[PDB]
């Protein structure tokens, strides 16, 4: 299978910066996505083809990258912003998700 | 010393391969696609045929980078 | 309109079945799209399991193929998931999700029940 | 002595355009499938042929030529050959 | 030597999913090829461009980078290179 | 309900050109599916020969690719099969075919007509 | 082209017995089909896709194998079941059958 | 039937932008098929630059992508060729194309426009 | 990038007469295309998949050719055919027009 790791595992940002977040994989791949979640509760969509934003996504967020690695990075960093963030591939069966990286404000 | 003769000549037809493969699923790819749409105009007279509109013409796996990169990795072991 | 919704049970002994059902509303499982099963163990990892297509067509993780099945009620508009031999490494929680049928793009998500498997009562 | 090294790098190349090759073709029948089935779906809503249509569908789902487990075998065979 | 073996395990193995990979793609087009004409053939039931599906359908039966005899061609290569 | 129903002569000479009608009852020729010829040599061993489609485009087995033709008839629901060069070794029951595309699964056959090729009388 | 070697080629059984068929092909397939041929008769469908039956087939009937090898089985054979059973294949241009091996019955 | 009729500036100075209108008259640009652009050096060469989908969708040249970009507007059923840099190279006939989607079968043209570079 | 040469480079012919010209490619393509060019006037199809005449084209020319070697054939000559042709292939992006055989009359 294919090993998706995510670095750092924590990062803390204070509000208003600009945040990265990178997800390396172990061989290439061919669909990449982005979720949240917020501590009890369920993972959110919100990135698909690792550049489109689904509905209810601020515009601050965009994503990028290409080959094995791939990036999430936030514009100007807000207050609901802080959660684990998850990277999920699509190259065969099955499917393998990231470590998740969690978010701080500071 | 013939090996080297021979691994180049067998590498090569094998590229040769490669590159016929690749260049037809992506015109079957095109064609399902438009295929879609003159189905999804039929229709109307909704929605996910978007998603998978966009996720058939937004693949990363390349297919067209390492093929090239391959055939250099023959040449220089030609040099040998 | 669409909402993911799994009742089971709780607490399950090992060497038991697991059985689990995800109702949905607002639309049909046979009309469209996919259905799956992801579980999240308490080191907030997350697994796919399987899912079943709209046609019945289903798909397992290789790593559990061999102890994961996957079955519905269309009438009522439920799939249910079924894991015969269970340990203590199945303490996760597990949820339902829909998602695209070509790719894998989980859309929808359900709430989210919590399954610990143990012994002692 | 350098043989190995381009044989490996060269198979090792080669073998991950076998992969790249067999999941587009996956997911390329994937559509068919759900392509044919909204198409049935239509024709049926605009009321025979949908027995030959189940036909077809089931073949396309029935393939047995394994694509894949054979790769593995591919990947397999190198492994050994550069240990050499 | 093994080194002969070993090149004539991993090129028999090779040819094997080029010869796969081909069978695939043009089961794939049969449906294609078939599946457009039950579309054009519902659009006509339903009542005047009876146009670019023609041509497109002449494009699909008209390939001509081979695959057949090519894939051939480099199994006998192999079979002559394992004399060595 | 298609039946196949095919027709010919039951001898031919040597080096002589073989033609074979096949009426279509109950089906169009022209509206789906591929329709085939196969023939079974006097030992019992089948042989696949070729089919046209439904559209018209043909295919041949290649190791009778300079031999074998085949035309339709549109009007009448016929199909035919064209073999100019024949020997003794053409010798067997011929048979009609209704197949899938994707496939060569023969879900309907003809009764069978037998066809030997010898020059005496 | 492919030889799909079909053994044993002439066997023979008692009703209610269980018999089975192999086919093995040569080379790696793509689809399965199995047909009856009683004499002097066209060959009926009987197995395709080598799970699946065919319209009218007995519940006794049921096909298996993977890879290049096949089977063909009857729960329990009946005196109707006596017939060449012939394999085919269909991978690339031409499909090829089997030589058809030729079940009977003892008295 | 469909009749293409491109337009555009006749000289263009070195290291500017060069602008190109195609105007499709009797057929949407919407409805399907491809729309390309391909220019003729004055040594009688054809050289393929791009086009666009009836969807939106680009293809360019691998020599041109650094340079080339092609719009489209529904409304008045035209679509654009641009270019920002350009040289002495670039003289040459401009044409109109439309193509079927799955090959290059370019079964029809425009006029044919003549764009030149220079500093006169 | 395939290269595509047409060895008859300026052929001149005359009237009622055997006319031929080939394309040769450097590699293996899927599409064979051939295009009429006259003075002042834009290209106009003239053959599609190496065998196919256009709408309106005479059925004196011929089309053949097969690997890397194609022929555009002219059983009647006539002056009127006097102009430029081009041979298109189209096996990846892009797509590589011919030289031009120019054919004259005398």
């Amino acid at each position: 299978d294919i090993k998706m790791t995510q670095s750092p595992s924590l990062m803390s940002a204070s509000p208003g910066e600009k945040v990265t977040m990178t997800c390396s994989a172990s061989s290439s791949i061919t669909y990449m996505y982005w979720y949240q979640q917020k501590p009890r509760s369920s993972p959110k969509p919100w990135i698909y083809l690792t550049s489109n934003l689904a509905s209810g996504v601020p515009a601050r967020f965009s994503g990028s990258g290409s080959g094995t690695s791939y990036s999430l990075t936030i514009s100007s960093m807000e207050a609901e912003d802080a959660a684990t963030y998850y990277c999920q591939q699509w190259s065969s069966n099955p499917l393998t998700f990231g470590a998740g990286t969690k978010l701080e404000i500071k | 010393n013939d090996w080297q003769k021979n691994s180049t000549r067998l590498w090569n037809s094998q590229s040769s391969i490669d590159q016929k493969l690749a260049n037809q699923i992506n015109d079957l790819r095109q064609t399902v696609i438009w295929m879609g749409d003159r189905l999804m105009s039929l229709e109307h007279r909704e929605h996910h045929w978007d998603m998978v509109r966009r996720h058939l013409q937004g693949r990363e796996d390349n297919l067209t980078l390492d093929i090239s990169k391959l055939k250099e990795q023959i040449f220089e072991a030609s040099k040998a | 309109d669409v909402q993911l919704q799994e009742s089971g049970p709780g607490l399950v002994k090992p060497s038991q079945s697991l059985s689990l059902t995800c109702t949905v509303t607002g639309y049909s499982i046979t009309s469209d799209y996919a259905w799956n099963w992801i579980r999240q163990f308490p080191g907030n990892e997350l697994e796919w399991m399987g899912y079943i297509s709209y046609s019945g067509s289903t798909s397992y993780n290789p790593s559990l193929k061999s102890r994961i099945s996957i079955t519905r009620d269309t009438s009522k508009n439920q799939f249910f998931l079924q894991l015969n031999p269970v340990t203590t490494e199945d303490t996760a929680t597990y949820y339902c999700a829909r998602s695209v049928i070509l790719g894998a793009w989980f859309a929808y998500w359900g709430q989210g029940t919590l399954v610990t498997v143990s012994a002692a009562s």
